[PDB]
RNA sequence: GUAUGAGUAGCGAAAGAAGGGUGAGAAUCCCUUCCACCGAAUAUCUAAGGUUUCCUGAGGAAGGCUCGUCCGCUCAGGGUUAGUCGGGACCUAAGCCGAGGCCGAUAGGCGUAGGCGAUGGACAACAGGUAGAGAUUCCUGUACCAGUGCUAAUUGUUUAACCGAUGGGGUGACACAGAAGGAUAGGGAAUCGCACGAAUGGAAAUGUGCGUCCAAGCAGUGAGUGUGAGAAGUAGGCAAAUCCGCUUCUUGCGAAGCAUGAGCUGUGAUGGGGAAGCGGAAGUUCCUGAUUUCACGCUGUCAAGAAAAGCCUCUAGGAAGAGUAGUACUGCCCGUACCGCAAACCGACACAGGUAGAUGAGGAGAGAAUCCUAAGGUGAGCGAGAGAACUCUCGUUAAGGAACUCGGCAAAAUGACCCCGUAACUUCGGGAGAAGGGGUGCUCUAUUAGGGUGCAAGCCCGAGAGAGCCGCAGUGAAUAGGCCCAGGCGACUGUUUAGCAAAAACACAGGUCUCUGCAAAACCGUAAGGUGACGUAUAGGGGCUGACGCCUGCCCGGU
């Protein structure tokens, strides 16, 4: 389930301003964990995970009209590889 | 001895104390040491059942053996302690085999002398026979109602009771209190009487030192309203409005009998009171 | 002025939450009492 | 739904001014300068609670007690990174749940083994950088904790390397008060460095301004504080013990040894931070000194001051593999934005109220008092101008001085430090700061006489005296007891009608009467089960009186 793990990417400024650094920016699943993460990464795009740092964010309150709710929640996670790997094309 | 205070302050006037001059030690045993807690008299349900109590020093208990269960293994009085669960102090005594216990320290009790339990113990001041070996008119300690329970009987501080004579399977005993009562011959006692004697000369001298003992405040019942007492209600300072004056609860309170009148013990005992 | 109400997360969620209701048989009477009025929050 | 009161009451504590800018529009938004306010806070952290209020770009219908181009408001996009921080995967307290069990019309109540449960115990990371929003989390340097594989040597094999309890023992492990030390943080002067060197009478230096450093880890040391050792033997520690406990001998001393310990020194640092102009100077010496730490270390007292894990050791046991050195790799889940004495929390409000803890500078000072300031933060979401009555909050009043009034209610008066002096009465402690008098500034003798520190240089503290000088006034401002005589009541400190009564009412230490022999009496509950009490007549329950001194008389017919 790699590809149930990994969800898909992250593009903003602050992502595409750290995808320099060879940190990637990844959507996942909310009941992953850091491990899982890796590995799954590394099966998925061939590469050498040295790092993940992982963040939980709750749902946005918002409304359209006399109707109110939430966003959905979102696991994030930051995936640096090793100076000796390929990259992420992105 | 008695130790008085100069009145230095309004709350140090009468007040006087004890100088502990008894005391050998002032550190307790670590391993003969349990946990108290505070109850309040409140129960099962949490509900206050007893008053009058709260919120002292906190302690922690000192385990005791009432039985003196050790056998022909003689003991030796290493020190006199402080013990704030009861009135008395107690001793803390090595046996030969390198056990510790702690007993009720009786008069005349001192660090180094040699203690012995058993039938070949001898009539000497701390030790424990049984009430068939202890001759007619010693005076005993530490008595126990049921054999191999523990001593239950004549344990605060200043109190002793003489044995008066037999009768075969039981033996007569005259109370701290003055009652004359029957004691199976099987039960143990302890030699001597206990031995601090001058704690009830002692003035408490301040509110706060009660509060420091664990007492709550009384309320007297004249002064609580009718829904409260018996005695409450009337226009100012009343007297007992009453035949007789009342408890909380009903229940006369000055001579009347609460005993049980159909209780088993009653051919037991001699004189009353 | 201190008042009535001085909000406790934990407090809140042992006086009135839905494993307290639970452990009672008037909880669970409780519960179904709200259930049958059809209310979105139970405890 | 809409009037009247009525363009009336109110617009919720406070200092603002001008010049530029933006814009359709400006007392109210942005920038500059000057002025003002807080400063043991109106400053900085951080728990709770809130839950996107945080950042950026647009906006001006409604909300904002006025306005608004602005906003904690509307719209659209963003933003929270952990082996070491706080919590779980570790431990237990109060309390709660509770297999079997005990009790009970039903429902259920209680409770053992067991288990949950912090507000407590244990446990490995520091210093810098980061210009929209995160930082012990990212990045840069340098670490530590626990493990794993791979290499290289060493060593062991069932008289058994090594590991070792779910068991034994030790430690963990604990109150309050007082005083004196050591050290460091902090504060301040010189020195040194850079810049300036001056507007209106004077000054080129006895001139003015600013600055005068740096972790964890690793290696060494160390003010000190506790402190007796060795040898034999074992009625105890549910079995065993070489461990503990106990006993007997030799040995004994402010001399060592052993366990602990704030800080200091070198490295960390060819790094970092840092003025003047990418660059980057100086970083010494002395004084003062803790509310921090050594450390509940010492001494004293009575009211006699958690538990469990963890760690160490001992055997019972398991055992042919084990450690050692070097290398490289592995380390989960939850929180992390922002407010947080407040416009974001509790008060219906952008409300003069309430809200745990850490830090909290200078002068003068005993001080966290008081007044003015530092760092830092603010000018308070209606204005301008006139200067009537009356109301409120303030400041002065001739002569008199309680004549006022139920009543000196309110106000006025006293107030700091030093010296002299001090009554009746008393339970001998007190009364007492009783009462009542006097003094207080500055200059010179004078870097004093004398003290503290130091190897010195030097720095800090510092009376008594004389001589003078000036004001109406010298604790020249702010802050800082009015006192005395006599009587009732209650001995006293304390408590009380949240929101009309603070007391002479309640409590109290002491007194006395009475009940209670232990499955105690008494109290809760149908009971079981509990409190009393892990107590035992010098103890526990109830009634009345209320420190202390002298005392407490007659009546047992009635109840
Ligand atoms: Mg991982
Ligand atoms: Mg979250
Ligand atoms: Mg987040
Ligand atoms: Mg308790
Ligand atoms: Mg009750
Ligand atoms: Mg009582
Ligand atoms: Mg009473
Ligand atoms: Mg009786
Ligand atoms: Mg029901
Ligand atoms: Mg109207
Ligand atoms: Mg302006
Ligand atoms: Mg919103
Ligand atoms: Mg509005
Ligand atoms: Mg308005
Ligand atoms: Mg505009
Ligand atoms: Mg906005
Ligand atoms: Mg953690
Ligand atoms: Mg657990
Ligand atoms: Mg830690
Ligand atoms: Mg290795
Ligand atoms: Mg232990
Ligand atoms: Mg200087
Ligand atoms: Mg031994
Ligand atoms: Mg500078
Ligand atoms: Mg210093
Ligand atoms: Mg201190
Ligand atoms: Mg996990
Ligand atoms: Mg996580
Ligand atoms: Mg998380
Ligand atoms: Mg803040
Ligand atoms: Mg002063
Ligand atoms: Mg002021
Ligand atoms: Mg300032
Ligand atoms: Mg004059
Ligand atoms: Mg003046
Ligand atoms: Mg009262
Ligand atoms: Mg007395
Ligand atoms: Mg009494
Ligand atoms: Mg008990
Ligand atoms: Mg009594
Ligand atoms: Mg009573
Ligand atoms: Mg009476
Ligand atoms: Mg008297």
């Amino acid at each position: 389930d790699a590809r149930d793990i990994i969800k898909r990417p992250v593009v903003t400024e602050e992502s595409t301003s750290i995808l320099d650094d060879k940190k990637y920016t990844f959507e996942v699943d909310t009941r992953a964990t850091k491990t899982q993460v890796k590995y799954a990464i590394e099966e998925i795009f061939d590469v050498k995970v040295a790092k993940v740092n992982v963040m939980n964010y709750k749902g946005k309150l918002k409304r359209m009209g006399r109707y109110a709710g939430y966003t959905n929640k979102r696991r994030k996670a930051i995936v640096t590889v090793t100076a000796d790997s390929k990259e992420i094309q992105f | 001895a008695i130790k008085k205070y100069k009145p230095t302050t309004n709350g140090r006037r009468h007040m006087t104390s004890s100088d502990f001059a008894e005391i050998t030690t002032s550190t307790p045993e670590k391993s003969l040491l349990r946990p108290l807690k505070k109850k309040a008299g409140r129960n099962n349900q949490g509900k206050l059942t007893v008053r009058h109590h709260g919120g002292g020093h906190k302690r922690q208990y000192r385990v005791i053996d009432f039985k003196r269960n050790k056998d022909g293994i003689p003991g030796r009085v290493a020190t006199i302690e402080y013990d704030p669960n009861r009135s008395a102090n107690i001793a803390l005594i090595n046996y030969a085999d390198g056990e510790k216990r702690y007993i009720i320290a009786a008069k005349g009790l001192e660090v180094g002398q040699t203690i012995y339990s058993g039938a070949e113990a001898d009539i000497k001041v701390g030790n424990a026979l049984e009430l068939k070996d202890i001759p007619v008119g010693t005076v005993i300690h530490n008595i126990e109602m049921k054999p191999g329970k523990g001593g239950q009987l004549v344990r605060s501080a200043g109190t002793s009771a003489q044995v008066l004579g037999k009768e075969g399977k039981y033996v007569l005993i005259r109370l701290n209190s003055g009652e004359v009562r029957m004691i199976l011959a099987t039960c143990r006692a302890t030699i001597g009487q206990v031995g601090n004697e001058q704690h009830e000369l002692i003035n408490i001298g301040k509110a706060g030192r009660s509060r420091w003992m664990g007492k709550r405040p009384t309320v007297r019942g004249s002064v609580m309203n009718p829904n409260d007492h018996p005695h409450g209600g009337g226009e100012g300072k009343a007297p007992i409005g009453r035949k007789s004056p009342m408890s909380p609860w009903g229940k006369p309170t000055l001579g009347y009998k609460t005993r049980k009148k159909n209780n088993n013990s009653d051919k037991f005992i001699v004189r009353r009171r | 002025m201190k008042r009535t109400y001085q909000p406790s997360k934990r407090k809140r969620k042992k006086v009135h939450g839905f494993r307290t209701r639970m452990s009672t048989k008037n909880g669970r009477r409780v519960l179904a009492s709200r259930r049958r009025k059809g209310r979105k929050v139970l405890s």
